[PDB]
């Protein structure tokens, strides 16, 4: 694979993307030769993903060659740039690659980070999913109750309200469950909900053109291992790939 | 699930 020859992507490795849905910087991928670190930050519709590979070997990687993969229905709705990374990394060595990003529209699929490389005269080629999802250009929106309840009665549209039920993955943990909301870019907005054991966000999704105002409700039932996810939003695929992202997170 | 959701969950939000 010198300059201009792949071989066919590798079928998806195991990796730590569901980890990034409500989290930025930490290891996507690491299996005994190679280490893949990601550092990011978000703005509106902006953000910008830094991208460590780590050799963790005494020798040297050849021929080392990142592509980022996208469709093109995702590339109509993410746009990303990168710049070109050196094809050898030294044993022991870090490598870093910047990838520039701006959400033009909401979108559901992520991007594939495929590398390929010679370790030895081996052939090394690793796909993983990329935690570039919708919820990076959500803007956190404090707000009183009273124009929280306006609001979530005017998305009363069915189109607009997305709900699932789902079983905890996680311990039913209060202040892990608020740093989960928190972290995935929704306010916190305390005492809406009468139910002191439920728990209500707001943000805003920034694309391109629109601001999309978004709204949710997660009810626990401690008991029976459950939650009970509501989202309502003005756009009918925002709550929908919303709802898919956060039921994974509890 | 309706009845589940009835019987975990609700009431509407106000």
């Amino acid at each position: 694979g010198s300059p201009g020859i792949l071989a066919p992507l590798a079928p998806g490795s195991e990796d730590n993307f569901a980890r990034f849905v409500c989290k930025n910087n930490g290891v996507l991928f690491e299996n005994q030769l190679l280490q893949i670190g990601l550092k990011s930050e978000f703005r509106q519709n902006l953000g910008r993903m830094f991208i460590f590979y780590g050799n963790k070997t005494s020798t040297q990687f050849l021929n080392f060659t990142p592509t980022l993969i996208c469709a093109d229905d995702l590339q109509t709705n993410l746009n990303l740039q990168t710049k070109p990374v050196k094809p050898t990394v030294d044993g022991g060595a870090q490598v870093q690659q910047v990838v520039n990003i701006e959400c033009i529209s909401d979108f559901t699929e992520a991007p594939v980070l495929n590398i390929q490389f010679r370790y030895g005269g081996t052939f090394q080629n690793v796909s993983v999913k990329l935690p570039i999802t919708l919820n990076k250009f959500f803007q956190p929106t404090e707000m009183a109750s009273q124009d929280f309840f306006q609001r979530w009665k005017q998305l009363s549209n069915p189109q607009q309200e997305v709900q699932n039920i789902f079983k905890a993955k996680h311990p039913m943990d209060t202040e892990i469950t608020k740093a989960k909301i928190i972290g995935f870019g929704s306010a916190l907005l305390e005492e809406v909900d009468p139910n002191p054991a439920n728990f209500v966000g707001a943000g805003i999704i920034h694309t391109k053109t629109t601001q999309i105002g978004c709204l949710l409700r997660l009810e626990p039932n401690l008991q029976a291992q459950m939650y009970r996810l509501t989202l309502r939003t003005s756009k009918d695929t925002v709550s929908q790939r919303l709802c898919e992202l956060l039921s994974e997170q509890f | 699930e309706e009845q589940v959701s009835k019987n975990l969950f609700g009431p509407p939000l106000e």
